């Protein structure tokens, strides 16, 4: 049901947060974009590698900016065509095609926020540290699942942790909408079992 | 003089040339090898001496004192004294010593032609020459003050470390060609099926191919410096 995928509640809330009881000046999905823009992990992306480490060649921020635009264009078309297909969404709840575009843009913007430096080699180095390095000393003290993470460090999990990191005085981190978090997650599964099928959503965790 | 992987080629060369068998395979020296050895010996002994003299590590007093009998009956004192810079005088002495050593080496080689061709000659041509005390003194002075300088020792230690890390990296890359880092090293160092002994000798040859500057740059940029 599409009425449930477009959730507006955030962590620590207790009310319903209905769509028809909100001001159109600043939508909840637009607040997510504003919060991500002003964040420090997002600002640190200007110094990270796309392809060529360390000019007119793209970095991790421009890449995100470009994706934030293309995905917004895709999501706005998709939302327009759904509303065309489903009329009850714009008659009872009060949804518009800008909502999908905003959600996809917010998800697109922070989709590469937790990647380690030096691009593709950083995650491999982190994984190999706990396999053919000193980190193998910690193998006996950890369970199978925890050791799996560490030896298979991922950028998506790190990005989710950065987005939802709780700190004293700031519960929930950036406190983004649940729809944005759902759209951001590409592999909704744990680290084990390792590649149980040929599906697109179980290659990694 | 040769590895195990080139035994057949040198055996064919020896069989064709006609070198006398001595024993494990071993043959006798070519007389032209004696000539090459003598020529090479005279060059480094004299050129290293003069290079040490101009760089600031040896005084011209040793240049004149140690080179007196070599340049004795070949020098013109008026021309020698007419020169002003030390470089011309050193070149002048170097020029005269090389000529006299060449002539003496030719005479020594022609003295022992039958023994050399028969393979019974057990020494070189320089060591069987009249002028040996001066050569020994020059070599000892070069060992004392040229080969033991601080810069030479520092550069030798640096090369010592650089070759050590390069060899260990190549061996680690060769051992298990499974990890991504090993593949990266293989793509960088050796981007161009054999047994273990050939694999190691090829690694050694590849390391020996690099120059000083290339090896230094590779060592700095493998460390991110
Ligand atoms: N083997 C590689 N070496 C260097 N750069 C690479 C390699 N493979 C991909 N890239 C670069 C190309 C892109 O500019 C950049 C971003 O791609 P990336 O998001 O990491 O890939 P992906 O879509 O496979 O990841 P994931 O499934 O983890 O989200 O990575
Ligand atoms: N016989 C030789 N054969 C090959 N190289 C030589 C010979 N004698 C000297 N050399 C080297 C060192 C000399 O400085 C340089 C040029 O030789 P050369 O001009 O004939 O000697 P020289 O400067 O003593 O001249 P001169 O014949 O006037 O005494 O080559
Ligand atoms: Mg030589």
């Amino acid at each position: 049901n599409w009425e449930h995928l477009l959730s507006l509640k955030r962590q620590g809330d207790t009310a319903k947060r209905l769509r028809i009881e909100q001001d159109d000046t600043r939508l909840g999905f637009e607040v997510d974009y504003d919060r991500i823009i002003f964040s420090a992990p997002f600002r640190s992306l200007q110094d990270k590698t796309q392809v060529i480490p360390l000019d007119f060649v793209h970095t991790r921020l421009t890449h995100s900016l470009e994706v934030s635009v293309v995905g917004r264009s895709l999501g706005r078309m998709v939302g327009k065509k759904l509303l065309e297909k489903y009329p009850h969404l714009e008659q009872v709840y009060g949804y518009k095609f800008n909502d999908f575009g905003a959600i996809v843009a917010a998800a697109a913007l922070a989709h590469d926020i937790g990647n380690p430096p030096f691009g593709h080699s950083g995650e491999k180095a982190i994984g190999e540290f706990f396999k053919n390095g000193y980190g193998k000393r910690y193998k006996d003290s950890l369970t199978a699942k925890e050791y799996q993470d560490l030896i298979k460090f991922e950028g998506n999990a790190n990005g989710f942790k950065v987005l939802s990191q709780s700190k004293p005085g700031a519960q929930g981190g950036l406190r983004l909408s649940y729809a944005t978090l759902g759209a951001f997650m590409k592999y909704p599964k744990e680290s084990l079992p390792h590649k149980p099928s040929d599906h697109i959503a179980d290659k990694k965790y | 003089g040769f590895f195990q992987s080139e035994r057949a080629l040198f055996e064919d060369v020896a069989q064709e040339l006609g070198l006398l068998k001595r024993s494990d395979v071993s043959w006798s020296r070519h007389p032209l090898a004696y000539l090459v050895e003598a020529a090479d010996d005279i060059c480094y002994t004299i050129i290293d001496f003069e290079d040490g003299i101009n760089l600031g590590l040896i005084p011209e007093e040793y240049a004149l004192e140690y080179m007196v009998k070599l340049v004795g009956q070949t020098i013109d004192r008026n021309k020698y004294n007419a020169l002003q810079e030390t470089s011309d005088r050193v070149s002048y002495l170097r020029a005269l010593a090389i000529g006299t050593l060449i002539n003496e080496s030719v005479d020594t080689f022609m003295k022992y032609e039958e023994e050399i061709l028969a393979g019974t000659f057990d020494q070189s041509l320089i060591d069987k020459s009249n002028y040996q005390a001066q050569i020994t003194d020059i070599i000892n002075l070069s060992i004392e003050r040229i080969y033991n300088s601080r810069e030479v020792i520092e550069k030798e230690i640096a090369g010592y470390e650089i070759l050590s890390t390069l060899l260990e990296a190549r061996c680690r890359a060769l051992d298990n060609n499974d990890t991504h880092y090993n593949q990266l090293i293989q793509q960088l160092l050796a981007p161009n099926e054999k047994s273990l002994y050939e694999n190691l000798i090829q690694i050694c040859a590849e390391v020996s191919t690099m120059t000083d500057g290339k090896a230094l740059r590779n060592y700095k940029k493998i460390k991110g410096l």
